[PDB]
RNA sequence: GAUGGGGAAGCUCCGUUUCAAAGGCCUGAUUUUAUGCAGGCCACCAUCGAAAGGGAAUCCGGUUAAGAUUCCGGAACCUGG
RNA sequence: GCUUGUGACGGCCCGUGAAAAUCCACAGGAAGGAAUAGUUUUCAUGCCAGGUCGUACUGAUAACCGCAGCAGGUCUCCAAG
RNA sequence: UUGACAUUGUGAAGAGACAUAGUUUCUUUACUUAUUCAAUGAAGCGGAGCUGGAUCCACGUUCUAGCAUUCAAGGUCCCAUUCGGGGCUGAUCCGGGUU
């Protein structure tokens, strides 16, 4: 095609104006989203004690998805079928109920009492005192119990928005040895592989540019 | 009375672009179509595209502004977004 | 007792600048990629006289480089800058008299104006006619330079701190005698109002310190 | 015929 | 002058107002001899790339 | 001289574009997931402050007790559509 | 000749002697536009409209201020032998 | 103007006490996450390229009062060619720091 020429840009110094880039790097944001951006940050880069830094230690994903199959069997009665229930308790005058325990004060209840077969524990509650206790709780009274990813995921479990907590405590003849299953593979997992490592103080790690300025001046101290 | 300004009144107002309905019934363009379909809008051809237009001559869809303003008062588009809301 | 002049010119009203006929604010350019590392060429429109300056002032145009238009920047004249000159700021420019440049890109011995005390606050020393900074030496290893300043002062600068190949325009002003004091109130109309001063044992023990006697 | 309120339709094509 | 017809304001040129006619025809020079000068300063660069 | 903000026990003070998610416009049969908006562009700060500064465009003749470049007659001009 | 407006100049400054609204022009070319038919409302003519408030009079040895119809004070234009 | 306490965090080295396993003080030297100053159009920062040429540089800009803007022309791969439309590149990659 004759008509068609090749007339390259310069894009130097001093040259052609720029042409588009991403600029994503450079953006002034929205103040909450700079301060959640930096919220996190300042959460990585401070030293955080073991009694919070054993929350960034969480079931794995195919154990987490061996969980809330278990569980969702259990998802508790929804507001539509209770009333199918009550309706046929109105004409009868209903089986004994299984369902997933939840809510802070009566887990916590049912773990003092000795009634909780398995505990699953929220990572991300904000405020974190709120579940800060349930694991050393969990341990002292024997109650097995995970930390989970997702209080998100236990509010769909117990058909809330979220959920800080859920608690197994009474189950089917036809899941006792899915539950018994779920608890070995849980303490393989998650109690004895974690054991030691949530004795330890997380989040001493440095920024991006702290990291490359490090490196640099050990490599310059080791060789010249 | 002060000297008036241009481009706002004859066919720069009796005119009204495709992307300004949309963006004055706030709805999606899909939805702007189908509305215009049930109601009958159709589009026009003013006399001065320059003046319906700021003085360009790139290819428009011109709709009557009155009646993209009553198109702004039919029950379908609040049935659109009752069904918006269900999905 | 009564507040004298020197504590009443701290609350503003009377005594703040006159500023109506003033150019703008005589600045070099924002540092910017091109400046830190290449140069970037503008051009001399005019020389201009700044109202209570006596240094005189020129007009640079620029291209930005970001965006298609024209961006003009008021520089304080060196010694020699002439209408359409082109002028070359950045760290990859030439040793000519009007360039801006880092002070780390010149050699000792040079004189430069409109200097930076810290890098990208625009021009802070040498800026008053016929005032210039002597490039004493250099620290590489801190990244320093050593200067010379009309005061006779030595300061230690950032070497990333630009300056302008150069002498301020407009030296020789004070060795004019004013002659009168019509000459004195019309170069503080331009100014502010610092004239005419009547002296502290002039006035009364309320009034002044040195009052009375 | 009349408005009572700020936002009113009243069916003139 | 938005009551007078093109013809009072402008002259039958490139930059007719705005600029004058001596000034254009320097701004033409300069176009004209810099493009050149701008193609022989590339030619003797790739030269003594190539010699180099 | 408000707002965004920040002081002050407080009536209120600072500051005037900052320290703000501060608002407009273009294209779309977006390769269709089947009734849910996609892809882009440009960016700066209210309001008040002059009947001597800036500024669209009108003249002559006649007319009243008292009006007049305003009314009457004739002749123009500007702005917007 | 007087007053006044304007032009081209000359002198003076360590003084070099407002801003914005608004209007026009250029550069550029997203585009649109004809053969038995288009284009151009920066050429002429033709059509329609222009709201609100002020508008009398004195402006001073009697209409303003000075307790007054007070020899005081109070900004400016035109100006004959 | 001077001193103390609080705001106030993290390491390494040299010195201490349980009578020669790590539980806390004194100095020395670093660090950044608090706090502080400054700027911007939060535009090009930091690091690395089996990137190139010779540790250094971009070899994309220095006779001249010109010009530089419409997803960028071009290269290449598709479409179903139709007035054109997509992708890779032109314009290296990565980052949990606007400088
Ligand atoms: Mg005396
Ligand atoms: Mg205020
Ligand atoms: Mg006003
Ligand atoms: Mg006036
Ligand atoms: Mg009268
Ligand atoms: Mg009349
Ligand atoms: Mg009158
Ligand atoms: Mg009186
Ligand atoms: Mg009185």
């Amino acid at each position: 095609n004759p008509l068609t020429h090749s007339t390259p840009k310069n894009f130097g110094i001093g040259q052609a104006v720029q042409p588009k880039r991403n600029l994503s790097r450079y953006v002034k944001w929205p103040e909450y989203v700079r301060v959640q951006r930096q919220k996190k940050i300042l959460s990585i880069r401070l030293k955080v004690p073991p009694t919070i830094a054993q929350f960034q230690y969480t079931l794995d994903r195919n154990t987490a998805a061996e969980t809330f199959k278990l569980f969702n069997k259990y998802r508790p009665e929804t507001a539509a079928e209770k009333k199918e229930r009550l309706t046929k308790e109105a004409a009868a005058v209903s089986p004994k109920p299984y369902a997933v325990k939840y809510g802070l004060n009566h887990v916590v209840a049912l773990i003092e009492n000795k009634k909780a077969k398995l505990v699953l524990i929220a990572n991300d509650v904000d405020p974190i005192e709120l579940v800060v206790f349930l694991p050393a709780l969990c341990k002292k009274m024997g109650v097995p119990y995970a930390i989970v990813k997702g209080k998100a995921r236990l509010g769909t479990l117990v058909n809330q928005k979220t959920s800080a907590v859920a608690a197994l405590t009474e189950v089917r003849a036809e899941d006792e040895a899915a539950l018994a299953k779920l608890v070995s593979t849980i303490d393989a997992n998650f109690a004895d592989k974690y054991d030691e490592v949530k004795k330890h103080w997380g989040g001493g790690i440095l920024g991006n540019k702290a990291q490359a300025k490090m490196d640099k001046r050990a490599k310059n101290s080791d060789s010249a | 009375m002060r000297i008036k300004k241009k481009n706002t009144r004859g066919n720069a107002r009796n005119f009204i672009t495709r992307s300004q309905a949309v963006r004055k019934l706030q709805v999606s363009l899909a939805d702007f179509r189908r509305l215009c379909i049930f109601k009958g809008i159709y589009p026009r051809e003013p006399r001065n595209k320059k003046k319906a237009n700021k003085g360009s001559t790139a290819p428009t869809t011109f709709y009557y502004a009155k009646d993209i303003q009553y198109l702004m008062h039919e029950p379908v588009l609040a049935k659109f977004r009752e069904h918006k809301t269900f999905a | 007792g009564r507040v004298i002049r020197n504590q009443r010119k701290g609350a503003g009203s009377i005594f703040t600048s006159h500023t109506r006929l003033r150019q703008g604010a005589a600045k070099l350019r924002t540092l910017d990629y091109a400046e830190r590392h290449g140069y970037i060429r503008g051009i001399v429109k005019q020389i201009v006289h700044d109202s209570g300056r006596g240094a005189p002032l020129a007009k640079v145009v620029f291209r930005d480089p970001y965006k298609y238009r024209l961006r003009e920047e008021i520089f304080i004249a060196n010694e020699g800058v002439h209408t359409g000159q082109f002028i070359y700021a950045g760290k990859k420019a030439s040793l000519n008299v009007g360039n801006v440049l880092p002070l780390g890109s010149v050699p000792e011995g040079t004189i430069v104006s409109n200097v930076e005390e810290k890098p990208g606050d625009r021009g802070a020393l040498a800026r008053a006619s016929g005032n210039y900074v002597i490039i004493i030496g250099h620290n590489p290893d801190e990244n320093k330079t050593r200067v010379r300043l009309p005061s006779g002062a030595k300061k230690v600068i950032s070497s990333d701190a630009r300056g302008v190949i150069g002498v301020i325009a407009g030296g020789g002003r004070v060795d004019k005698p004013l002659l009168k004091a019509g000459r004195a109130f019309h170069k503080y109309r331009l100014k502010r109002n610092s004239w005419p001063k009547t002296r502290g044992v002039a006035m009364n023990p309320v009034d002044h310190p040195h009052g009375g006697g | 015929k009349k408005s009572t309120t700020s936002w009113s339709t009243a069916s003139v094509r | 002058y938005a009551t007078v017809s093109k013809t009072h304001k402008t002259v039958s040129r490139a930059y007719g107002g705005s600029r004058c006619a001596n000034c254009v025809k320097e701004r033409i020079i300069r176009a004209f001899l810099i493009e050149e000068q701008k193609i022989v300063k590339k030619v003797v660069k790739e030269q003594t790339e190539a010699a180099k």
